[PDB]
Order: C-alpha cells, then structure tokens, then sequence
C-alpha cells in the first residue's frame, strides 16, 4: 500500500507534465447512441473502424464551455484524467479536437450509472453499499495521494462494469491543488458545508460526499433534500441529520464522523487520515487488498447481450454534431 | 415518510451541478 502509491505518483508525474494530445480523429469512429448527457457536454456510444472495439466518447462545444465559463476545468478534467490509472477509474483512450469540438473517448461501461440501479430498486443493503463504498474509499485514497481533489461524487458519475465493479467518470471539476481552493462547483445535495459558506476548502470534501453517498445508497434517498437548491443548502449547514429506522447502529456511528460540519472531526481529515475510515467497524468484514484486486463476487452483476448493447441505459434526444468551417476558440484549448 | 416525502419532491431525477 504505502510503497505502491509511491510508484504510482512517478507515472502520474510524468504524465501530468507531458500530457497526450490528439491521438485519434473524428473520422475513425461510427457514433451510435447517446448515452447521457449533463450540464456541459454529450456521451455518446461509439464504434472504431479499424479495430471494432466500442468506446464512450464525451463531446464539449467549445462555445459552450466558454459561456459558462468551464475553461480552465475542462483543461483539468482532460489533464487530470489522461494521467490517472487505477482499477477503478474510467481509463481515457484517446483524446482530440476539432473546428468546433473537443472530444474524450474512454473505454464504454456497459453496466449503466448506479443512479438507475439505485432508482429502480429503492435502496441498497448494507453490504451492497459497502461492497461500493469500499471501492470509491481507496479511488479518494489514490486520488488525494497525488493531490487531486474529485469534488462531484454522485450515482450520476458512477458507472457499473461487466464485473459488477465501480467506475468513476466525470472528472469535470477535479482539480490538482495542495493548499486551499475556492470554487463553488458540484451538486447541491452532495456539497459540504465549507462550501456553501465560501470558505476556502480542501480534500476534506470528497469524504463529505462519500457520507452523502452511503447514506443515499442504504436509505434510497439523500440526507439533505428538498425542492429548491437554496432549501438543501440551509439544511446542510444546520448539521441535522436523521437517520432511517434500519440503519445499522455501525452505519450511523460512521455517517456521523463523515457527515460531519466541523472539518477539524471529520473522518479522512485527521491525522490518521483514511486509516480512520477503513479500521471504522462498519467496514470490519471488507478486506481492502481483495477488493482493490477484484477478487470479491459482486452483489449485483447488470444483464449484457453483447458489446455494444445500451439497454442498461436511458434513451435520449438525438442531436446532430455539427462542425464549423471556422476555427473557435483556437487557443483557449492550445493544450487540450 | 421520509420516502413518500422525497418521491414527491422534484429532485428524484438525474441532477445537474451548479456553477
Ligand atoms: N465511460 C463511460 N461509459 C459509459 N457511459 C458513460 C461513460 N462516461 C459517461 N457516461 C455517461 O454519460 C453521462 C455524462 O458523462 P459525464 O462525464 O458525467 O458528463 P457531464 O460532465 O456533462 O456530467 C454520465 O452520467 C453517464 O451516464
Ligand atoms: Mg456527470
Ligand atoms: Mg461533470
């Protein structure tokens, strides 16, 4: 553990410097289906010609990144991400960019977000969210490790694999900082208190969100909700958190240490860091080395027909990609 | 319930970020 993070900092470090740049073209795949779409871009499923193999590509207009002002988070989120590699991560593929464009193609999770999972069952058991939890537990551990922050955990950006396993996407607001930041960026009901209240923040806030997460896993619902943005924030800074009857008291004791307001308490945030969280009884039966070699049997495996089958998916709004006979925004993205 | 409660409200579907 100790030493292989140190081996995994030098790859990133070489990579963060000298970042990849226009390893594939537009023309070298068929676009099939879209996948989902969020605030800024489009995903769709796509097919390469040469090889066959299916991949998701991210499409960003960059008009539209530059009208709600994501210049520099779109150059973290492509930087950040051709640099990282763990298990459970999406891994980037190839990357490029056009007259109107910019382009991330990533290897195609076939399992579906575990939003639509989680919707359409109600709830996950305990040892179904841990089983997930432990997962993005080491992910934050990685991450932090080479001083990145990952700031928008939810089911939205969680995709489940063939193996039953997480793959966290959208690294749209991670953010490589060693002191504090400032940015008020994420979703309503997964943001910190630190947040809202405009102070400078830091890692810490990942393992907010990871309480948030758990909690809306095992309860099907998040702790902090209500119509409007503005209700959510003022609950979330009150601290009241109140629990369904079922949790399990281990469940609680840990929701209480990660939910917590005051950042000096906060578990991940101590001086034993993540070991704070790991030891913790909830997590008594997970063994950390198994996981992170995925050698546990899933609690959940999602129904596939075949490469390139979209059925654990949405449908949405098909939209034409249109590209400019003129360059935008050229040396905006110089560096994508 | 808190469920019923939720189910009702308009945030039960995929949610987009603020900025
Ligand atoms: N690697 C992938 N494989 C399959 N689907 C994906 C992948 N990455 C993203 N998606 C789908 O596209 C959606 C939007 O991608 P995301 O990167 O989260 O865009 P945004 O920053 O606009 O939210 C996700 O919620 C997910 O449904
Ligand atoms: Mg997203
Ligand atoms: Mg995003």
């Amino acid at each position: 553990v100790k030493e292989f993070l140190a081996k995994a900092k030098e790859d990133f470090l070489k990579k963060w410097e000298t970042p990849s740049q226009n390893t594939a073209q537009l023309d070298q795949f068929d676009r099939i289906k879209t996948l989902g779409t969020g605030s800024f871009g489009r995903v769709m499923l796509v097919k390469h010609k040469e090889s066959g193999n299916h991949y998701a590509m991210k499409i960003l207009d960059k008009q539209k990144v530059v009208k709600l002002k994501q210049i520099e988070h779109t150059l973290n989120e492509k930087r950040i991400l051709q640099a990282v590699n763990f298990p459970f991560l999406v891994k980037l593929e190839f990357s490029f960019k056009d007259n109107s464009n910019l382009y991330m193609v990533m290897e195609y999770v076939a399992g579906g977000e575990m939003f639509s999972h989680l919707r359409r069952i109600g709830r996950f058991s305990e040892p179904h969210a841990r089983f997930y939890a432990a997962q993005i537990v080491l992910t934050f551990e990685y991450l932090h490790s080479l001083d990145l922050i990952y700031r928008d955990l939810k089911p939205e950006n969680l995709l489940i694999d063939q193996q039953g396993y997480i793959q966290v996407t959208d690294f749209g607001f991670a953010k490589r900082v060693k002191g504090r930041t400032w940015t008020l960026c994420g979703t309503p009901e997964y943001l910190a208190p630190e947040i809202i209240l405009s102070k400078g923040y830091n890692k810490a806030v990942d393992w907010w969100a990871l309480g948030v997460l758990i909690y809306e896993m095992a309860a099907g619902y998040p702790p902090f909700f209500a119509d409007q943005p503005i209700q959510i924030y003022e609950k979330i800074v009150s601290g009241k958190v109140r629990f369904p009857s079922h949790f399990s008291s281990d469940l609680k004791d840990l929701l209480r240490n990660l939910l917590q307001v005051d950042l000096t308490k906060r578990f991940g945030n101590l001086k034993n860091g993540v070991n704070d969280i790991k030891n913790h009884k909830w997590f008594a039966t997970t063994d950390w080395i198994a996981i992170y070699q995925r050698k546990v049997e899933a609690p959940f495996i999602p129904k596939f027909k075949g490469p390139g089958d979209t059925s654990n998916f949405d449908d949405y709004e098909e939209e034409e990609i249109r590209v400019s006979i003129n360059e935008k925004c050229g040396k905006e993205f110089t560096e994508f | 319930t808190t469920y019923a409660d939720f189910i009702a409200s308009g945030r039960t579907g995929r949610r987009n970020a603020i900025h």
